[PDB]
């Protein structure tokens, strides 16, 4: 994953 | 010589 | 609450002149920003917030404010290269920096995060990332004597942005950023967390892909045992890296290929080119492939290992781009091996599979097949059994293979074909 998002 | 890279 | 704000009511928030208000506000657009479905991002970057986050972000007095234009910066720095790209405008690199230091760790660690995002964008953030001199604090935040004393989630983040930092090409990351990082790099790569296991794994895999100094640069670091345990892991998630390490490092010069074998890399292949993953199949043969086109002991230890029947195997049945990576991997041996060896190899049983794929719809691996079998016919010849061999691709349809083939569109193929057709039936 290059770029991750934060929940 | 005969090596591929990825 | 601070749930289901309207970005109007956020922007008035964030436009008064009350900081806790303005605190409320940014939680308010974090919330919105970590919704699962459709996160309103370019509603939140025309509304000109990001700036206002930037400038939070330096509100040492009010670390919540902090924590959440971190997280709202993160999130939106998660999406499009447009969006990451409106989030390194409004000057948050150099802010997440300076908050990589904060004595919260929950800070630290949504900066870390959030750089590793602007980083994995591309290679033109990554090199702008490391310019501004995040690499030093990265690293001082890893500067224990054992890491299990950091939080696992700190550590695995620590890992990922790492490896971003490591990611991508044209251009690979600065070589003096590569000495900088590695060591921390392998001591992740020793640490007893799956996690950060595999995303070192991949790190070392992004940075033994190129150039075979960059090989050499990592294989210095003696990762090459470490990384045959992991190829031999039961969790797939490690196993992939590491064995896109190992190929990439046996793309390299003989001796790195040979630092590998003596690993004991070899003695795990048995399974990878039996993994039911149809990738990991792929890439073990394409491995294969390139040990085999080594010297005529690598090949010799490839024999020993009992692994020409596995070549044979998947050349007989798998996915057809591993069979290609097989074929590939044929033509090395016989191009590279004695005649003993390519003997050896017809005695398990190549040249059935070897013919049975002729009938692909691809010039290459007919191109790469035939170069094959004119090798093993090379062979014949030193020994005098050419009308075996013929023999043997006849009675498998082999020889009306080669004859359709002399029909075949391109030209380097219907001139093998006939050469063979002309020189051997």
């Amino acid at each position: 994953a290059r770029k991750r998002v934060r929940k | 010589s005969r090596k591929r890279k990825f | 609450g601070t749930v289901n704000w309207s970005v109007e009511d956020i922007v008035k928030g964030i436009n008064s002149n009350n900081l806790e208000s303005q605190l409320q506000a940014t939680q308010a657009a974090r919330k919105l920003l970590s919704r699962e479905k459709q996160p309103p991002i370019d509603n939140i970057i025309r509304a000109g917030l990001i700036p206002k986050f930037v400038s939070f972000l330096g509100k040492t007095d009010c670390s919540p404010i902090q924590f959440e234009s971190a997280w709202a910066l993160t999130n939106i720095a998660s999406g499009t290269s447009e969006q990451t790209k409106a989030v390194v405008d409004g000057g948050a690199i150099p802010a997440f920096i300076s908050l990589l230091a904060s004595p919260h760790a929950h800070i630290s660690e949504q900066a870390v995060w959030a750089l590793g995002n602007i980083a994995g964008d591309g290679s033109a953030f990554r090199d702008l990332v490391i310019k501004h001199g995040a690499i030093d604090p990265l690293l001082a935040l890893l500067a224990v004597p054992d890491l299990s004393t950091l939080a696992c989630g700190y550590l695995r983040n620590l890992t990922w942005t790492l490896s971003n930092l490591c990611r991508n090409k044209n251009p690979a990351p600065p070589l003096d950023a590569v000495e900088q990082i590695l060591p921390t790099l392998v001591r992740l790569l020793h640490h007893n967390d799956p996690e950060v296991l595999a995303d070192s794994c991949w790190a070392i895999s992004y940075l033994t892909d190129g150039p075979n100094e960059r090989i050499e640069m990592v294989v210095k670091k003696g990762v090459v045992p470490q990384l045959v345990k992991l190829l031999g892991a039961t969790e797939l998630p490690i196993v992939t890296p590491a064995l896109r390490a190992i190929g990439n490092i046996v793309t390299g010069t003989d001796e790195q290929t040979q630092k590998v074998i003596d690993a004991g890399a070899l003695a795990v292949f048995p399974s990878l080119l039996t993994n039911p993953k149809t990738n990991i199949q792929k890439e073990a043969t394409w491995t294969m492939s390139n040990i085999t086109a080594g010297r005529q002991d690598q090949i010799q230890q490839v024999v020993n290992h009992g692994l020409v029947p596995f070549l044979v195997g998947v050349l007989s049945k798998a996915d057809f781009k591993t069979q290609k990576e097989a074929a590939w991997a044929i033509t090395n041996y016989t191009s590279g091996g004695t005649v003993e060896q390519i003997v050896y190899l017809v005695h398990c049983g190549i040249i059935e599979p070897l013919m049975n794929l002729l009938s692909a719809k691809d010039t290459k691996i007919i191109q790469v097949i035939l170069d094959a079998i004119s090798n093993i016919f090379q062979a014949a010849e030193k020994l005098g059994e050419t009308e075996k061999l013929s023999i043997m691709i006849e009675e498998c349809g082999g020889l009306d293979k080669i004859e359709a083939l002399q029909r075949h569109e391109n030209e380097s193929v219907y001139k093998a074909s006939l050469n063979l057709i002309e020189k051997y039936f």
